[PDB]
């Protein structure tokens, strides 16, 4: 039994435009641990993100925090793209 | 893992029963083990305690209470192979052992027919000494060392002839001095009031 | 003080692909990550900043000498297994034990090992057995209960060596732990939904849920996770969706750390 | 099937001297571990290897180090022996480290002796005293008995042959050497044994008797520059014959 990656897009506070912030991605519920995940902006990569260590919960799946710091604007569209050994391609999951 | 404290020796009767004591102040607590170590040979394991009460194995039982930080190491109906030291372990939170130093269990035999003596052995050819054999004491005797310089006397030690099922008491002392006779050779010992003294 | 855990976890991976670790071990309090170990690093590591100051080097050089052990062990373990199994390919074997100190003062305690992410083997402090889920994990209950000595040694380990621990642990990281930040809580609307939303709040266990003229409607009613916000507070909601026909007073109900609010719509 | 093997039994070495000891445990075991036991205290942790591959040092590392240089061995070196080495060094094993229960699984033990100079180790004088006529007549046993005398360092095993096969029943050995001097720390030492068997068996003519030490000494490397013959390991015994 694998299991696929929850995917949760959301900004650390009440997102509001020109107020800086931080765009975060959790991954979780996933099984095997293996896992790649991108923050997109404007669907290009982000190169500057960063992720806590693999956390391990009690029902013996996986999860991560992805996060990069952020202005929102009004324009700009966000995404997580997570892949995995359950996922046949890429998912990509949109911010709001 | 800090201190393990049992007494440095006992002394019991054959047939008997001895409680070994064990006490310890550790940091954290992952169980208790005893050890035997005969003289000169390795410790082998004995017993091991973790939870509260009293554990039985054939004629040694092993006791633990973690409140109160102790253990004891029971042993019934004293046996000649039961004499060793028993040395006490802790494992402490860190999966440390943590040693006592150990007790020296002494066993007494049972004497049947005492006949304590003081016997005169055969000069060697090959040597200067004069040999005296205090042998057949009970166990209640005690051999003290010489207060001569240039007389030596041993403790005493208790041989087993088992093709009779025959156990005795003897202690040795010898010199080289012109003085020297059996006759006076243990008188710094508290001996038998009965004890045989063959002539010259 | 409110309930407290103590988990330590391992994993272990029988062909893992390039440069990822066969062995990883994290231990937590709560939610917080306090140690880590893998078999890449091979050495133990603080991974909250009051455990690594308040544990000596002297600590670590030690459970790291415990933990390459343990992860040899593992590796044997998982190896026959997967022997076991007749199964090719990359495998998981897990382990997971700690202990809980209740706000009450009671205690749990639990020991449990998983193999590609399922129960495997479930430890029963109270009557010292284990649970077997199939005859491969049946073969392994029959030897771990053939020496009683080693039941005995985790039951001690749970009810009393672990809690001791976790009490340690506690007070190195009370500043963190036994803190507490209240929820900022808003009502959004958005068939047409009521969003309650809740955040900068400390500790992550929080309640909440919508009532509708007072009485509760769990049926209806979709619940968010609770979801780190990356600053040490976490943030959740709840929604419900809007009967356009007739009206309802609708509210939102949160309870977090000993307080009750109300937002009524 | 063997357990743990230690070697050397015995050893003595001049202060500055090396020495390595060797560990092996054929029980597959995992956990390594040499110990020190001393007079008056618990054993000492010197080092040890949870695990094939990895070592660390225990309560006393200082002036030792080692090597586990396989899933079997566990070697300990003295690199520049002191007098306060002078101990009984334990190698042990055990399946594991700081998993549940287990116990450890010891060595037979290697006893060193440490000293400034090799001018005080001394072989053992054996003599074989015959039994009481005394003791005969009134016990219908007679006892035989021997003394090993002035040797230094205590290192000896001594054993009673009876018509060329070592015996143990009827045999009694002071568990502890006597210190002929005891107020001198290096007082060299007495042991004394004692046979004891049927007057009947004594008074066979033809049955002989044996006391047999051997000494753990020097050896071919080690200087020797007294006037006095080198105390070389070597078997030093007397003999008796019944009557
Ligand atoms: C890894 C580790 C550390 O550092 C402290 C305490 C522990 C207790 C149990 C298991 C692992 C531990
Ligand atoms: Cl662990
Ligand atoms: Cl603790
Ligand atoms: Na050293």
């Amino acid at each position: 039994i694998q299991r696929t990656p929850k995917i949760q897009v959301y900004s650390r506070h009440p997102a509001e435009n020109g107020k800086s912030n931080f765009l975060n991605c959790y991954v979780s519920g996933f099984h095997p641990s293996d896992i790649e995940v991108d923050l997109l902006k404007n669907g290009e990569r982000i190169e500057k993100v960063e992720h806590s260590d693999l956390s391990f919960s009690k029902d013996w799946s996986f999860y991560l925090l992805y996060y990069t710091e952020f202005t929102p604007t009004e324009k700009d569209e966000y995404a997580c793209r997570v892949n995995h050994v359950t996922l046949s391609q890429p998912k990509i999951v949109k911010w709001d | 893992g800090q201190n393990i404290d049992q007494p440095t020796e006992m002394t019991a009767t054959e047939g008997a029963i001895v409680q070994i004591n064990c006490t310890y102040q550790t940091s954290g607590f992952n169980g208790l083990f005893w050890y035997q170590q005969h003289a000169g040979e390795a410790p082998t394991f004995l017993s091991y305690n973790v939870l509260d009460g009293l554990e039985e194995k054939g004629r040694f039982s092993s006791f633990l209470s973690r409140s109160k930080g102790y253990s004891y190491l029971l042993l019934k109906e004293l046996q000649m192979k039961d004499s060793a030291s028993y040395l006490c372990a802790v494992k402490d939170s860190n999966y440390q052992l943590i040693w006592g130093a150990g007790t020296k269990l002494i066993i007494k035999p049972d004497i049947q027919n005492p006949d304590p003596a003081v016997y005169q052995l055969r000069d060697s050819k090959s040597s200067d000494k004069s040999v005296c054999l205090f042998t057949d004491f009970d166990s209640q005797t005690n051999v003290s060392q010489s207060k001569d310089s240039d007389v030596y006397i041993t403790d005493k030690c208790v041989l087993d002839m088992r093709s009779m099922d025959f156990k005795s008491n003897s202690a040795v002392a010898w010199s080289n001095k012109s003085d020297f006779a059996c006759a006076n050779a243990f008188n710094n010992s508290i001996i038998p009031e009965d004890t045989f003294f063959p002539s010259p | 003080m409110r309930t407290h855990s103590l988990r330590y976890f391992r994993l272990g991976v029988s062909d893992p692909i390039h440069g990822v670790p066969e062995f990883i071990s994290v231990g937590y309090v709560d939610s917080h990550p306090i140690t880590t170990y893998d078999s890449v690093t091979r050495q133990k590591e603080p991974r909250a900043p009051w455990m690594a100051e308040n544990l000596a080097p002297d600590h670590w050089e030690r459970y790291t000498q415990l933990l390459r052990g343990w992860q040899q062990m593992f590796k044997v373990e998982l190896k026959r297994l997967q022997r076991h199994y007749n199964h090719s390919g990359s495998h998981t074997y897990q382990r997971m034990i700690g202990c809980e100190l209740l706000e009450d003062g009671s205690t749990t305690g639990f020991l449990q090992y998983a193999y590609d992410g399922q129960d495997f083997l479930i430890f029963n402090k109270d009557t010292l057995s284990w649970l077997a889920v199939d005859n491969v994990a049946h073969t392994i209950k029959q030897a771990w209960e053939a020496n009683q000595h080693e039941l005995l040694y985790q039951k001690n380990w749970l009810e009393e060596e672990c809690i001791a621990w976790l009490k340690r642990f506690l007070e190195y990281g009370k500043d963190t732990l036994q803190r507490t930040e209240p929820p900022l809580v808003r009502v959004n609307r958005k068939v047409t939904a009521l969003f309650c939303k809740a955040h900068g709040f400390y500790p992550p266990e929080i309640y909440m849920t919508w009532m509708k003229n007072g009485e509760e409607i769990v049926q209806e009613i979709d619940y968010g996770d609770i979801l780190p916000s990356g600053d040490g507070t976490y943030q959740a909601w709840a929604s419900i969706e809007l009967d356009p026909q007739s009206s309802n007073l609708y509210s939102c109900h949160v309870e977090h750390s000993g307080v009750h609010m109300v937002l009524q719509v | 099937n063997a357990g743990v093997t230690q070697t050397p039994k015995f050893q003595v070495l001049k202060t500055g001297q090396s020495m390595t000891l060797q560990c092996a445990q054929d029980m597959n075991h995992n956990s390594m571990y040499w110990y020190r036991q001393d007079p008056g205290m618990g054993l000492r942790l010197i080092y040890y290897s949870a695990s094939e591959g990895t070592t660390d040092k225990g309560e006393v590392p200082n002036g030792y180090n080692v090597s586990r240089l396989n899933k079997r061995e566990f070697s300990l070196r003295l690199e520049s022996a002191a007098p306060s080495q002078t101990s009984v060094y334990f190698c042990a094993s055990s399946v594991w480290t700081g998993e549940g229960s287990g116990e450890l699984f010891f060595g037979e033990g290697s006893r060193l002796t440490v000293l400034e100079d090799l001018k005080n180790v001394f072989p053992p004088e054996v003599a074989v005293f015959e039994p009481s006529e005394a003791e005969i007549s009134h016990t219908q046993k007679a006892t035989l008995v021997c003394l090993a005398t002035g040797f230094y360092p205590d290192h000896v095993e001594l054993s009673w042959w009876v018509n060329g096969k070592e015996v143990h029943s009827g045999v009694c050995t002071d568990p502890q050497p006597l210190k002929e001097q005891p107020a001198l720390n290096d007082s060299r030492y007495a042991l004394s044994s004692r046979l004891r068997v049927s007057a009947t068996f004594w008074q066979n003519p033809r049955n002989h008797f044996r006391c047999q030490v051997q000494f753990y000494g020097l050896s071919e490397n080690d200087e020797w520059t007294q006037d006095r013959a080198k105390p070389v390991t070597q078997i030093v015994s007397a003999e008796a014959w019944g009557r």
